[PDB]
């Protein structure tokens, strides 16, 4: 089971504070440390500190602006991170990691993407992608779904629940007039579609909203 | 059983219990000091026993205030228990030299 | 602080041949390093621990070499699931750093 | 109180003394050495302690000839010291077991 | 001796921007750095001790980072009263030697 639960995402306003949680389960020992890591997009892993919740002493890099302040709570097994004053350059994913005092990360959480936009949040629209009528279908059928209008990312796209994942693309958000729309490709054969039903479920952790979406054949 | 035999396993357990509180102690004093190296638990183990021994190679060593403070406490530990298992060998041999003669 | 160096920050390969990812730390730091694996919109995994010990999990493919201030991870025979970039990330001195990253092209 | 313990506590104050008197002295015989690390006084004192109790890991020594002086000084405290408290410890254990039998 | 080197000699930056301040040691000094500042005419004023530790009386803005042979000074947005030469001086082994100097220009 997931050893180390973090929220989705966070939209934060310039200037505003967040405070970012890390929820442990599994084998917990007094000697774990709980640390936290910054990715920009595109960029890489960066190093941000690091907590002993059993003693609840905290370490921070030195060498960039200090932007976080951890704390513990010992009894919900949670680790924090305290994130004030953000900018553009503090958007970005932060994983929380567990290190047992032998120096690598053996666990990592799923990462809270956290977003500095003076936008404000908007669920996405889910719309169907079926082939037009004219569309000749070999052995195999591409279907879709269409997800616009959506801020802050992220949103995530499975398909059938997740029991699909063979011929699954989805691509990367395009950002337009502070909102975002991306598209997820599915291919399944040819044969066994609309006798099988497809559906694309569509999460987006910001409105904590997740809706699905039925793929059926035009008219 | 007698005395300096109670001591001597009570000054080994201490110690034993030094090792372990001082590997712990060592990390968390080192760990926010650039460059030090003892913080991981298993050769601060090893550290606390050279440490305690005397050997120092100087493989590991604290750098901090409180981790030299850690320290100087795993010395003076390690040193009173191998000074104490002495004075109970002292103490063996003697009580049988007296019986060697009466 | 301890830099990591991973060059070149991109490595294309050709399907089934044997592929070298290079670390090196700007000073000696024994076997302290770690590598680990982030796919696309994944987050990070370990892949070898403490330079070259394997991880439960990860294929036996993987394997990691090296020690002072040059280290390697290799791959034998790469599939298309290895498509991700690399990290590696040592735990000799006060504060753990990260290297750069190399991306893995097939 | 008895001798051996009046002796213990007068060496474990003696050789603080050492050991602050020691570290002051190494800086003052070690800078005006190129190269010498063993300038500043809290680090000396750390290295005076870790010289008597005989560790020496190596992070620091002194390299001219006064401040070997002072480091052979601070050697011969610290062994005689706890030397010193070894030897109360078996003679509190000889003691002890002579009562055991009369 | 310990040969401090501090380049670039001048620095020029935005106002409000972050700057980082470099120095060199020929040798690892561990963390025994310590960073002055010295506005015309004026006499050099402590800034950061041990490479990172804050002295009372100084903006929060200024801070220190490094260890071994690699240390930064660096001054979160900067400001007309930080235009100054800024050196950077060791006390890791006899006798302390100072760098070279940068000069802050906005
Ligand atoms: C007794 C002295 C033995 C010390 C061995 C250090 C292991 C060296 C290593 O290269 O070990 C190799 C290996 C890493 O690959 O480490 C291991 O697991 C070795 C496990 C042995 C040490 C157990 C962990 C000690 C934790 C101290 C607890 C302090 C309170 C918390
Ligand atoms: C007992 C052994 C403890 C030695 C600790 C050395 C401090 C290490 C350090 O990284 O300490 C850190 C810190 C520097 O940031 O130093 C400090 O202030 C620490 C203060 C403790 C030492 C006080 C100063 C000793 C002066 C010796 C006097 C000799 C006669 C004159
Ligand atoms: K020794
Ligand atoms: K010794
Ligand atoms: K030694
Ligand atoms: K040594
Ligand atoms: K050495
Ligand atoms: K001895």
């Amino acid at each position: 089971q997931v050893q180390l639960q973090q929220p989705g995402a966070e939209l934060v306003k310039p200037g505003a504070s967040v405070k970012l949680s890390c929820k442990a389960s599994g084998y917990t020992f007094t000697s774990d440390w709980i640390h936290w890591v910054k990715q920009r997009p595109g960029h890489g892993l960066e190093w941000i500190g690091e907590i002993i919740p059993s003693y609840g002493r905290a370490n921070y890099n030195e060498k960039i602006q200090k932007k976080a302040t951890l704390t513990a709570d010992k009894s919900s097994s949670t680790a924090f991170m305290q994130l004030s004053s953000l900018t553009s350059e503090d958007s970005a994913v932060y994983y929380c990691a567990r290190e047992r005092g032998d120096g690598y990360f053996a666990v990592w959480g799923a990462g809270t993407t956290v977003t500095v936009s003076s936008a404000k949040t908007t669920p996405p629209s889910v719309y169907p992608l079926a082939p037009g009528s004219a569309a000749q279908t070999n052995s195999m059928v591409t279907l879709g779904c269409l997800v616009k209008g959506y801020f802050p990312e992220p949103v995530t796209v499975t398909w059938n629940s997740g029991s699909l994942s063979s011929g699954v693309h989805t691509f990367p958000a395009v950002l337009q007039s502070d909102l975002y729309t991306l598209s997820s490709s599915v291919t399944v054969p040819s044969s066994s579609w609309p006798s099988e039903t497809v559906t694309c479920n569509v999460a987006h952790p910001a409105s904590s909203t997740k809706v699905d979406k039925k793929i059926v054949p035009r008219d | 059983s007698a005395l300096h035999w109670r001591a001597a396993g009570a000054a080994t357990v201490l110690l034993v219990i030094v090792l372990l509180a001082g590997s712990y102690l060592a990390v968390l004093a080192e760990r926010g000091a650039p460059g030090a190296q003892l913080i991981t638990y298993p050769r601060a183990l090893w550290w606390s026993v050279e440490t305690a021994t005397t050997v120092g190679y100087g493989d590991l060593y604290p750098v901090t205030l409180w981790g030299r403070l850690v320290a100087v406490v795993v010395m003076v530990a390690g040193i009173t228990s191998f000074g104490l298992v002495t004075a109970a060998l002292a103490t063996w041999f003697v009580g049988r030299a007296q019986e060697r003669r009466g | 602080d301890i830099l990591l160096t991973q060059s070149p920050a991109i490595l294309s390969v050709s399907p089934g041949e044997r592929v070298s990812f290079s670390c090196r730390a700007s000073q000696s730091i024994g076997t302290d390093i770690h590598w680990y694996q982030q796919r696309t919109n994944g987050s990070p995994r370990l892949l070898i621990k403490y330079a070259s010990e394997s991880i439960s999990g990860i294929p036996s493919r993987f394997s990691g070499s090296g020690s002072g201030t040059d280290f390697t991870l290799s791959i034998n025979s790469v599939e298309s699931e290895d498509i991700a970039n690399y990290y590696c990330q040592q735990s000799n001195r006060w504060p753990f750093t990260f290297g750069s990253g190399t991306k893995l092209e097939i």
